[PDB]
DNA sequence: ACTGTCTGGACTGGTCGGCGCTATGATC
DNA sequence: GATCATATTGTCCAGACAGT
């Protein structure tokens, strides 16, 4: 089957864990509801096999900085 | 600058950061594997599978018939 | 002390707080009497106000311009629906019991919204759709379940008019019309705890206070009241509204107390209701809006909020504002590009609060006792006490001996001041930039050349804001982050912005060229006029007829720093066998001997090596606007001071060169031999050839249709084709002929004006006239003009202009450009609308964005919109072409300087 | 550590205040110059006394 | 669940100056 | 001939909504 992955424009989406999550939240002083969000029906969170409540680690591709770390929560619809 | 069929340009910009759910005139863009990027003929039929081609196109003139209702 | 607004809550106006806050009742629908003194308890009562100057307000004891005028209230004989609120009471009586009072909906779906709403507060957005669910949830139900009794259907017709489909003892249905009593009676029985799940605030809005019983009557400071040039006074269109408002509810009050039949009672009911919404909003669909006598459709509150000339708009985040002023603009290269030019008059109105302290006592002592007609001087005098003292002839001595640390001084404008110059409209950030005073004795304001790309101000009648800042932060703020030369570079794309212009340009190429020498005198009078400071002249380059000359590469390179080297290739080459001789020679060295340098050195290749102009010339990719490569690194490796020298320099360099050298152009440039005359006639003969053999081929129907279009469109882009194709190949021909001695082409090359087309127009032929991309159609049947046969599809026929400017156009090629021109104008005037709205739109979404000291950029909640902005934490203006680092130009400097 | 053009404006605004409502020069000055050109010449002769407070 | 229909809204900034317009019918 | 109440109630884009 065609993987959402390989598209060029989609970048690589990560399940952030407990730990990592945390330590997010902590570097940049911020609660769970001051990150961007990210519908629990997105092709790459069924893809990922997410819930809300989940914190994805995005890599993108930067034409400026080369690869680049965008954090998105999962939310219901 | 205002105004195939592609109209970029100021238009083209305000329907992009007004977030337009069917933007005037669409364009797809499609890419084909090994097997049919190399030879037009493949092309040609990969083309002619994705056009949607339905009666009206195809007739010549459109007469209707009443002897046969 | 003093105190700030933390945060503003909202909320409806409970008629309580409507009563208590009232200064007045009022009753009487009269304003003014006979005699033009206010009525007791008229619109224009004393208690809510004064506004004429010889009135005292009863409730604050003040004259008018002081007294902040005083709320009033009007009790309705019954009561009436808000305009403004008729939706959200539609929703409630829908969402609620009509009996019972409560919600519908159960315990256990109550308690889910209620713990669901805690966790989506922060976007307003979620809040709605939990209250559209809600709502939708509550509208299906027919059944309360907390007391079982029946619900019927609730319709709403606009305005403000609710139907409830009742049924009959036969079971037959029919439409019973919600009075507003019964309306405000039913939202009265909905508990406090109820109304977060139905958007309402148990302490800030009840859903009672939506239908309105008392209605608050403005203070007169808010409808203020004029008198005519004959004596008759103009009031308000809200003092009008108020009237007959008053009027319909005095009415209404005597019918209800003359015990008057439920007909009657309905029909004033209703016209108090139009009255009132008709005050809240004027402009309500569905709803007839209220007129004057002489049949002006009044604004209201509503009217008064919205729009562009609204409150908001046009006087909250925009207004008018004191000490500035706007005058036409001329030309000044002679001043610096951080200097404006203020006339005289302007400066001697103009003035800036200096305050007394120990080191400018005598300076302000003297302007003090200069007196407002002699400059320099002062116009006022602020006393420590806070006072203003005007100043004159009889008392600028008694100021002047009387002045102390404290005081202020009110001084004209001076050389040197910082103030704010501003050109409409201000598309971009660089529009408003911080100049130096320069005093001039004429009455037009003065910019320099290369500060009028950020303006894009040209001097075909242009007029300029000035803005004089009054306190000392906003001068310090304006004197460090908007100063002139701190926005050389632009930051939309990263590059050069305050640039030279055309002039500057072709100077600089006049005096750079090969073969460009000059004599001892011309050098010393440039050198002088340019302001460089240079005390003797370098070595001759050349000697001619006993004469020393120098060479204008020499002279050039008088402006460049010592250490600076950079290459690349201009816009003049032409020849790019001659520059691969020169980049290979940089390549193989780096450090290339400057006698071998020049031994192969071409004009469309610029070296320069250690501030040393070795080869090339100067175009606009040495010092243009979005192409100045040379003032681009000037800016980038040795700042903004010395790059605004450096264009200080080289424009008045340029301006002597190009001034006294000669520069014109005449009828003569863009004249042509016989010859090439001939090759364009042929040119154009075999065109026209080419599209009637076209024209052939598709009438008999031997033409190839196109894959996606018929036969007619095929055949017009062949033309158009064939047509663009012969106007290439004129521009090419004329172009053949037309050498770098023209002036008109040296501009046109440069980059200085113009474009190689602009010549071609008048030099060669027209082309063909188009309109939205087409060939020109629009006329009779068949045919654009009369003179044509009809169904001719011809070049001729279609716009195709066989002449040029020069030679003459001929009546039906003037009409097609005429339609050519009337298009271009038409699609700029259209564009420019879109555009600003589209601006407008994007700097109202994007306002509040700005970067944190961590990098990152967040929204005021708190959300975050990037982790580091630019995803590198880089401002565009400082980025090398778009990239973090450019590592190559630091590699190769870094060597060079080493290496050197 | 430097200071920001956003900071450095702020610094000198406030200096510049200061001066006008008394604060006398820390360094000599030219006769006839404006506050804002004594704070401005404090800045350049690095003996400004007012610091900025960043958030960590 | 789609699909055509009804309704609401906003219509680039600034500047220049001019030219009107802001009661009426019926007693006493 | 002077005064007095009264004086009427323009295309296009996007969101919500009956109809099949
Ligand atoms: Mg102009
Ligand atoms: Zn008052
Ligand atoms: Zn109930």
């Amino acid at each position: 089957e065609f993987n959402i992955f390989d598209h060029v424009l989609v970048p690589e989406h990560r399940i952030l864990s407990e730990e990592e999550k945390e330590e997010l939240l902590k570097k940049y002083r911020i609660r769970i509801s001051q990150l961007p969000q990210i519908k629990a029906s997105d092709p790459a969170v069924v893809a990922l096999g997410a819930k809300p409540g989940d914190v994805i680690e995005i890599k993108r591709k930067s034409p400026t900085a080369g690869y680049y770390y965008y954090y998105r929560l999962v939310v219901e619809d | 600058t205002l105004n195939i069929n592609v109209t970029l340009g100021l238009p083209r910009i305000i329907e992009i950061v007004d977030a337009r759910k069917n933007p005037s005139t669409p364009i797809m863009t499609v890419y084909l594997d090994e097997e049919h990027r190399y030879d037009r003929d493949k092309a040609l039929e990969v083309a002619r599978r994705i056009e949607g081609t339905t009666l009206e196109n195809l007739a010549r003139e459109e007469t209707i018939d009443i002897l046969n209702m | 002390m003093k105190k700030v607004i933390g945060s503003i809550e909202f909320g409806i106006l409970s008629p309580q707080e409507i009563r208590k806050m009232s200064a007045a009742e009022i009753t009487v629908p009269d304003t003014y009497d006979d005699d033009g003194y206010p009525i007791e308890g008229g619109l224009m009562d004393k208690r809510l106000g004064v506004i004429d100057p010889g009135l005292r307000c009863e409730t604050c004891g003040a004259r008018a311009g002081e007294c902040p005028g005083h709320f009033g209230h009007i009790e309705l004989a019954r009561p009436v629906i808000h305009v403004g609120f008729a939706k959200t009471i539609h929703r409630v009586l829908e969402s609620t019991c009509r009996e019972c009072g409560r919600i519908k909906l159960t315990d256990e779906e109550i308690e889910e919204y209620m713990q669901k709403f805690e966790v989506m507060g922060d976007r307003k957005g979620a809040v709605d759709k939990l209250i559209k669910e809600i709502h939708k949830k509550a509208k299906e139900r027919m059944v309360c379940p907390h007391c079982g009794a029946p619900q019927f259907p609730i319709k709403f017709e606009r305005p403000t008019i609710y139907w409830e489909l009742r049924k009959d003892e036969e079971g037959n249905e029919y439409k019973h019309r919600m009075m507003p009593s019964e309306v405000r009676d039913r939202l009265e029985k909905i508990p406090d705890k109820d109304l977060p799940l139905l958007g309402l605030h148990p302490e800030k809005s009840r859903p009672e206070w939506m239908v309105l019983t008392v209605l608050p009557v403005p203070p007169v400071t808010m409808r203020p009241s004029i008198t005519l040039e004959s004596g008759i006074r103009a009031e308000d269109d809200l003092t009008h509204k108020l009237v007959d408002i008053i009027r319909i509810n005095n009415r209404l009050k005597s019918n209800i107390e003359a015990g008057a039949p439920q007909l009657i009672i309905e029909d004033l009911w209703d016209l108090l209701q139009y009255h009132v919404t008709t005050y809240i909003n004027n402009e309500t669909s569905g709803v007839p809006p209220a007129k004057h006598k002489s049949g002006r459709p009044l604004k209201t509150l509503a009217q008064r909020l919205k729009g562009k000339e609204g409150r908001f708009r046009g006087n909250l985040s925009g207004k008018r504002v004191n000490f500035s002023a706007r005058t036409v603009i001329s030309p000044d290269p002679m001043i610096s590009i951080n200097e404006v030019g203020v006339p005289l008059a302007v400066a001697m109105e103009l003035t800036v609060p200096e305050k007394v302290t120990e080191f400018n006592y005598e300076k302000l002592k003297q302007r003090v006792l200069n007196g407002p007609e002699k400059y320099p001087g002062a116009n006022y005098v602020i006393d420590p006490e806070g006072r203003r003292i005007r100043l004159m002839e009889s008392n600028r001595e008694l100021i002047a001996e009387k002045l102390d640390i404290g005081w202020t001084v009110e001084r004209h404008l001076e050389d040197g001041d910082v103030v704010l110059f501003n050109r409409q409209p201000s598309l971009h950030r660089m529009s408003i930039m911080a100049h130096r005073v320069r005093v001039m004795p004429y009455r037009t304001f003065r910019l320099n050349l290369p500060v009028c790309p950020p303006y894009n101000a040209d001097f075909d009648g242009d007029e300029m804001n000035l803005h004089v800042p009054q306190t000392e932060e906003a001068q310090a703020e304006a004197k460090i982050l908007m100063e002139v030369q701190n926005h050389i570079i632009s930051p939309r794309y990263g590059g050069p912005l305050i640039a030279g212009i055309q002039d500057h340009i072709s100077g600089g190429y006049l005096l750079t060229r090969e073969g460009a020498y000059f004599t001892r005198y011309e050098v010393e009078q440039m050198l002088m006029f340019a302001g460089m400071d240079v005390n003797e002249l370098p070595e001759p380059d050349k000697y001619e007829n006993g004469e020393p000359l120098w060479s204008g590469k020499t002279i050039f390179s008088l402006l460049l720093p010592d250490d600076l080297t950079i290459w690349y290739r201009n816009k003049l080459c032409d020849e790019p066998e001659r520059c691969e001789a020169l980049e290979k020679l940089i390549e193989e060295k780096l450090i290339p001997d400057p006698e071998e340098v020049r031994k192969l050195a071409y004009d469309g290749f610029v070296y320069i090596q250690n501030g040393k102009l070795l080869s090339g010339a100067v175009d606009k990719k040495a010092y243009g606007r979005e192409d100045g490569k040379l003032l681009d690194i000037i800016v980038r490796e040795y700042g903004v001071e010395r790059a605004r020298q450096f264009l200080d320099q080289v424009t008045k360099l340029t301006i002597w060169v190009i001034t006294h050298k000669g520069f014109t152009t005449a009828i003569d440039d863009e004249d042509l031999p016989q010859e090439a005359i001939d090759r364009i006639h042929e040119i154009i003969r075999e065109a026209e050839e080419k599209v009637q053999r076209l024209i052939e081929a598709y009438k008999r129907g031997e033409l190839e249709p196109l894959p996606g279009k018929t036969l007619e469109e095929t055949l017009e882009s062949k033309i158009m084709a064939v047509l663009a194709e012969a106007r290439d190949n004129a521009g090419k021909v004329a172009e053949r002929y037309l050498g770098m001695n023209n002036h008109a082409v040296i501009m046109a090359k440069t980059g200085a004006r113009g474009k190689i087309l602009n010549i071609t127009q008048m030099a060669a032929m027209l082309g063909q006239q188009s309109i939205r991309g087409k060939r020109l159609y629009r006329g009779y049947r068949g045919r654009v003009l009369t003179h044509f046969k009809p169904g001719d599809l011809g070049a001729r026929a279609r716009g195709f202009v066989t002449n040029s400017y020069k030679s003459g156009l001929t009546p039906q090629e003037y009409f097609f450009h005429a339609m050519g021109g009337r298009e271009g104008l038409v699609d700029t005037a259209v564009r420019t609308a879109q555009s600003g709205y589209m601006q407008r739109r994007l700097i109202n979404a994007l306002q509040d964005l700005k970067v944190d000291y961590d990098g990152t950029v967040r929204d005021p909640t708190g959300i975050i919109v990037q982790f580091k902005y630019g995803e590198d934490g880089v401002d565009p203006m400082k980025s090398w072409q778009g990239k973090t680092v450019d590592v190559d130009r630091v590699i190769v400097r870094t060597l060079l300087k080493m290496r050197g | 550590f430097r200071y920001t053009r956003f900071e450095k404006a702020r610094i000198i605004g406030a200096r510049a205040l200061q001066i006008a409502m008394g604060a006398p020069v820390l360094i000599d000055v030219p006769e006839g110059i404006t506050p804002l050109q004594a704070a401005l010449l404090e800045f350049e002769k690095g003996v400004i006394p007012i610091t900025v407070i960043r958030p960590s």
